[PDB]
């Protein structure tokens, strides 16, 4: 239930945060998908987070691990 | 000349820690097999006829002529 | 809030058609752009712009420049191409492929030199499938069935965007359910690159010295890898054969590359030792190579040319009656350099800002012409400046993938009110020179 | 108002450190981050609960910096040092005034866990195989180096007692430990022991299944965070082998896995993973508070996604029926 | 010294073309060297000053930054256009390809010297320089 932040400032829209969440593959990606919301979503070109109340994050690390050109700073403490 | 008996090896470091012929390479352990595995390699260039690593081994795994 | 499904994104080899587009009410303003990387965004939020070229512009005795009808370009253009002896048409990098067609007919009936971006880009590594050919794949293959991923000499993290994240990398293919952690991902080049900060190896390489690793590689593969000295090109025999393993036990690898190779001393040569390591990975596991073409439909002039002359680039339309092609006689950059043209024609480019200025200054001594949708640095300093619809926004229809998938791209928004399309204009161009009878 | 209860909590490095001050007394909970590995049975078993679990996959692989795999409210937290006692992996101390003490055993009332090691010194023959396949970096060989990677320990002829022939029985040189307070029972090393000479007993009893067919593909988070490495990657099968069966995405080896719940506190999936344990192994009597304890920690629970936001910066499992 | 040189992309490059060839964000994206730190040091280079990028086949006055995209000691790099393109040389090696990656350079620190816009630099390269 972490806090995600992405600096839009320096967001290419590359869109390989969205494909690595595996909070966002979890509806097509599984066998009868138990919650198919979305934490980002590439809008505009750059990635906004939908999870605007930090309910679904689980700290995992592969979205900060995907960015090519470091961008989300993952949060671990309490927002 | 030298023979190693995977049959009855355990891949122990103890046969590669003495020579320096013996290098004992471990491939990384993995809860696939759940075992340990790896191979025994012997050059030439180092060994003699000590055979201390004969009964070095704990097992009788390896004769050397 | 119209909302637009499966658009085309209309600037890198990546041709992305996952777009979505909410135009507004009057189908004429873009509000919201889904799904697309930034550089595309903005093609778009440039294509649905307000204040935008709409007739032709001459160039006046004083400098300026003002505007002029349609028929009278065409007129001029024609009277021109007819007049001069090797006129030089150049570009299609963007355009659609009825566009690289209508171009090709123009050029025939006029008789000068027809060519393409493929010259000064990715032409080198034609001249290499050429010498040893080109095995290849389409990208769902690799989507699909990639174990491991080698990126040489290329950088998609800023010149393809959501190249990783569409074909390469992070898409849990069928075969590749796991995602990205079962693909090993090896980049080579001198930089640190965003490429090599998401892969897992990097080959930190000496510029230029390509062709030593590619031997490297190779007698690494033919077996008695022995013989190599203790280090190659800056990289670590050990290292060497650490990446040489992985690719041998590859289930199903690929090989992308790009200006590392393409742009660097042995142009070719280093393409095609490429294309031999391929061919003989493919003895013990399954390689394909694959060249990561830049804009959409660059690879448009090549496959429609290729049935038009037989020839992708470098078009020696002279004879009248069979067509010549060989890069070091017959390429735009040769020829502007040895003052060989009569008249250069930007369509679909931009010369000006991206050529030598040297041989920018060889080819301004003749008359310059744009074809552009909008200003650039060709049409600041050409002689007429033509507007045309932009392929993917005003005017749809098909481009080609850098793996010579034919994507069809679909229309947003109608050009404004006078604008035509290339297509339209070349045939307008070609039916006025026969006008003029010859 | 009142200043000299001043609570304090500083990242001294690596340690993260928790303070209570008075005028001569102090209160140093100290987690070492380096060894901590994301579990809860440090937040099971609080007492008043103050131990609360953070981004357990991040700090694991070293992507998050401004917190640790745990947060402890020293304001709540008591210094009963229950957490110190009942941590699987030794990453938590109380130091009292400057030292390491802990009064809830000087007078015996708690019982502590029975890992139970021990190596037969006169079984272990100087192997080396115990050493590289422990998880955690717990055994204690004190043993010679012979030329095999440096300068011989006595010499490569000296290795075995001969006399210059034949060898006179057994060599055995050196003497092999295991520290008993970083073991955590995985049996790694009891299971692939060349002499069936180690004697460890695992702390916890009970079962963890792994439905593979949630797994959302690339999010080896568990396989990161797991201790024990237990866990893996299910290698795909080369071609004319698969007949038919693709493959799974993620399974886990029962003999390995100590029942941690490291793998159940990362995973960001729903309810891939299901842990409960039975048994927990003791020396020491039992206490009211044991009980409790226990309770605590052997209810059934599983991953889930969208927990509540009233508490955004932790952790919240399913409670299984 | 010899300092060889690459040319090559950016996203922020990407960005500033598709803004427009005479924009403000094109100057900025493209008018830029991102060399090494050490190299930096060695020769003088105060970070972002301009700096005179003197190839045998042109020069150009560029502002000097440091890149994230390590370059290791000895290696240049400019965002491809105008200005790496007024200091391209145009051998070929009868390929067609000019060489746009691999040229030695010679870099002198020269600030107190502006920057030469793209409309100036190759209007002025031509003789069409009415401004
Ligand atoms: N220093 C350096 N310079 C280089 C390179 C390098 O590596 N280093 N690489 C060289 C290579 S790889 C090439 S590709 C060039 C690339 O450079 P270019 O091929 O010139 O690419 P753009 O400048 O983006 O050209 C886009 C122009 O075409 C217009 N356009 C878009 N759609 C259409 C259409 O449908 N019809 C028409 N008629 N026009 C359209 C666009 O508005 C724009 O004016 O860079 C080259 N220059
Ligand atoms: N934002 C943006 N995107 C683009 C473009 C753009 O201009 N701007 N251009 C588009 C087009 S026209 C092109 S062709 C494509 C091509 O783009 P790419 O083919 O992907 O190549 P580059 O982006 O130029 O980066 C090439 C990498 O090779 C490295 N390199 C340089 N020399 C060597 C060498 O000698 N050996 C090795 N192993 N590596 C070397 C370079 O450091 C660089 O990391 O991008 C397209 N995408
Ligand atoms: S930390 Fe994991 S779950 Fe959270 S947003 Fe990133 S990838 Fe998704
Ligand atoms: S991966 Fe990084 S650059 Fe790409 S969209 Fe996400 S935040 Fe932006
Ligand atoms: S030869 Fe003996 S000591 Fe050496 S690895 Fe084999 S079993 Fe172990
Ligand atoms: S016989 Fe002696 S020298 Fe040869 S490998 Fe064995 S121990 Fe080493
Ligand atoms: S990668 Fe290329 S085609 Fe795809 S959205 Fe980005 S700019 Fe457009
Ligand atoms: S119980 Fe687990 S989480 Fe708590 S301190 Fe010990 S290892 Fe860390
Ligand atoms: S010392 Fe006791 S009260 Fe404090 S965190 Fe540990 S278990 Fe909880
Ligand atoms: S694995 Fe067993 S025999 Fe080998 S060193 Fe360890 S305790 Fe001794
Ligand atoms: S039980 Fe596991 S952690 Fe303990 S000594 Fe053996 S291998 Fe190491
Ligand atoms: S497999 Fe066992 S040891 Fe590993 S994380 Fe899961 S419960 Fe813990
Ligand atoms: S079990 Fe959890 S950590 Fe492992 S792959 Fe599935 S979602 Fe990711
Ligand atoms: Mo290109």
């Amino acid at each position: 239930a972490f806090a995600v932040h992405v600096n839009m400032e320096r967001c290419t829209g590359c869109n390989n945060c969205v494909v690595a969440c595996p909070v966002n593959a979890l509806e097509l990606n599984t066998v009868n998908p138990s919650s198919t919301d979305k934490i980002y979503k590439v809008i505009n070109g750059d990635a906004v987070i939908l999870d605007v109340k930090h309910e679904l994050c689980a700290g995992c690390g592969i979205c900060v691990d995907a960015c090519p050109y470091d961008v989300i700073q993952l949060s671990g403490q309490p927002p | 000349e030298f023979k190693v008996d995977d049959e009855k090896c355990t891949k122990c470091g103890i046969c590669g820690n003495l020579c320096e012929a013996i290098n004992v390479l471990h491939k990384p352990f993995s809860p696939e097999i759940g075992k340990v595995e790896g191979e025994v390699i012997w050059d030439e260039a180092y060994c003699d006829g000590c055979n201390v690593c004969a009964e070095a081994c704990p097992s009788e795994a390896i004769k050397v002529t | 809030p119209k909302v637009i499904e499966n658009v085309g994104c209309p600037y890198c080899g990546c041709s992305c058609d996952d777009v979505r587009i909410t135009v507004s009410d009057d189908g004429k303003d873009i509000l919201e752009v889904e799904n697309v990387c930034a550089i595309g965004t903005e093609i778009f939020k440039h294509g649905c712009s307000k204040d935008r070229i709409r007739l032709p512009r001459m160039r006046q005795p004083d400098g300026s420049m003002k505007d002029i009808s349609y028929e009278e370009a065409i007129d001029w253009t024609a009277r021109h191409l007819l007049k001069a002896k090797k006129p030089l048409m150049y570009g299609f990098g963007s355009t659609n492929c009825e566009g690289q067609a209508a171009a090709a007919r123009v050029m025939e009936i006029a008789g000068g030199m027809l060519d393409n971006c493929a010259t000064i880009c990715h032409g080198p590594s034609f001249l290499a499938i050429f010498d040893n050919g080109y095995p290849s794949c389409t990208l769902g293959e690799v989507k699909n069935r990639a174990d491991v991923i080698v990126y040489w000499g290329s950088n998609p993290a800023h010149a393809h965007p959501r190249h990783m994240s569409r074909y390469s990398i992070f898409p849990r293919g069928f075969f590749t359910g796991k995602g990205q952690k079962k693909r090993t991902v090896i980049v080579i080049d001198p930089r640190f690159t965003d490429t090599a900060n998401v892969a897992d190896y990097h080959l930190q390489v000496k510029q230029g010295h390509d062709y030593e690793l590619f031997n490297a590689f190779r007698m690494v593969i033919h077996g008695h890898g022995k013989d190599l000295p203790d280090e190659v090109a800056g990289i670590k025999k050990e290292t060497i054969l650490e990446v040489a393993e992985i690719m041998k036990n590859a289930r199903f690898g690929t090989t992308f590359f790009g200006m590392g190779l393409t742009h660097t001393d042995g142009r070719n040569h280093n393409i095609d030792i490429a294309i031999s390591l391929t061919r003989d990975l493919n003895k013990i596991s399954k390689w394909t190579i694959m060249a990561m073409r830049g804009h959409y439909n660059i690879a448009g002039p090549g496959v429609v040319w290729s049935w038009t002359f037989g020839f992708p680039y470098c078009l020696d339309l002279t004879k009248q009656n069979h067509a010549h092609m060989n890069p070091g006689e017959t390429s735009s950059v040769d020829m502007a350099m040895r003052d060989e043209v009569d008249m250069f024609i930007n369509i679909g480019t931009d010369a000006a800002a991206h050529f030598p200025i040297p041989a920018v200054k060889q080819l301004k001594k003749h008359p310059w012409v744009t074809i552009d949708p909008s200003i650039n640095m060709a049409s600041e300093i050409s002689d007429l400046h033509i507007p045309v619809c932009i392929c993917g926004v005003d005017v749809g229809g098909i481009v080609y993938r850098m793996d010579n998938v034919p994507i069809q791209f679909r229309k947003v928004i109608e050009p404004p009110e006078g604008v035509m399309d290339d297509e339209t204009l070349l045939n307008k161009i070609a039916d006025r020179m026969e006008e003029l009878k010859a | 108002s009142t200043l000299f209860p001043k609570y304090s909590k500083t990242t001294d490095g690596s340690k993260v450190i928790m303070e209570q001050r008075l005028l001569q007394q102090v209160n140093n909970l100290i987690l070492d981050n380096d060894i901590c590995t994301g579990c809860g049975i440090c937040s099971e078993v609080c007492p008043e609960e103050a131990i609360s679990v953070g981004a357990v996959g991040g700090v694991r692989r070293g992507l998050v910096d401004d917190a640790a795999s745990i947060h402890v409210d020293e304001t709540k937290c008591s210094y009963c040092g229950v957490c110190v006692i009942m941590c699987p992996f030794s990453a938590l101390a109380l130091k009292v005034d400057g030292e390491e003490r802990l009064p809830i055993l000087e007078k015996e009332g708690f019982p502590t866990y029975d890992k139970g090691t021990a190596i037969d010194q006169d079984k272990c023959v100087r192997c080396n195989i115990c050493d590289d396949v422990c998880p955690r970096d717990a055994i204690d060989r004190d043993v010679p180096l012979f030329e095999g990677e440096d300068k011989e320990g006595l010499a490569k002829g000296q290795a075995v007692e001969l006399k210059i022939r034949t060898v006179v029985g057994q060599k055995k040189l050196g003497n092999v430990n295991i520290i008993d307070e970083d073991c955590c029972t995985c049996r790694w090393c009891a299971i692939n022991c060349p002499t069936e000479a180690i004697t460890v007993n695992k702390i916890f009893e009970g079962e963890i299944t792994f439905h593979a067919e949630k797994c959302p593909g690339g999010c080896s988070t568990c396989v990161d965070v797991c201790p024990a490495n237990a866990i893996y990657l299910p290698t795909p099968k080369p071609a004319k082998d698969m007949k038919g069966q693709i493959e799974a995405k993620i399974a886990v080896n029962k003999d390995f896995c100590i029942l941690c719940g490291a793998c159940v506190n990362a995973c960001p999936g729903e309810d891939i993973i299901y842990l409960r344990r039975d048994s927990v192994k003791i020396k020491g009597k039992e206490t009211d508070l044991f009980k409790k304890i226990k309770e605590k920690l052997f209810t059934p629970r599983t991953s889930k996604v969208k927990e509540q936001p009233s508490l955004a910066g932790s952790v919240e499992l399913k409670a299984v029926s | 010294k010899t300092l060889n040189m690459i040319t090559q992309r950016a996203v922020e490059e990407g960005i500033a073309m598709e803004i427009g060839k005479t924009s403000r964000q094109y100057f900025d994206a493209c008018s830029i060297i991102e060399m090494n730190e050490q190299d930096m040091k060695e020769l003088g280079i105060m970070k972002n000053t301009n700096v005179r990028v003197k190839s045998e086949s042109g020069e150009v006055v560029v502002k000097a930054v440091v890149g994230r995209q390590t370059c290791y000691p000895g290696l240049c790099h400019i965002r491809q256009g105008v200005w790496a393109n007024q200091v391209v040389p145009p051998r070929t090696q009868s390929t067609g390809a000019p060489q746009y990656s691999g040229f030695p350079v010679t870099v002198e620190p020269v600030p107190n010297e502006r920057l030469k816009t793209a409309l100036e630099l190759v209007q002025g390269a031509v003789g069409m320089w009415k401004g």
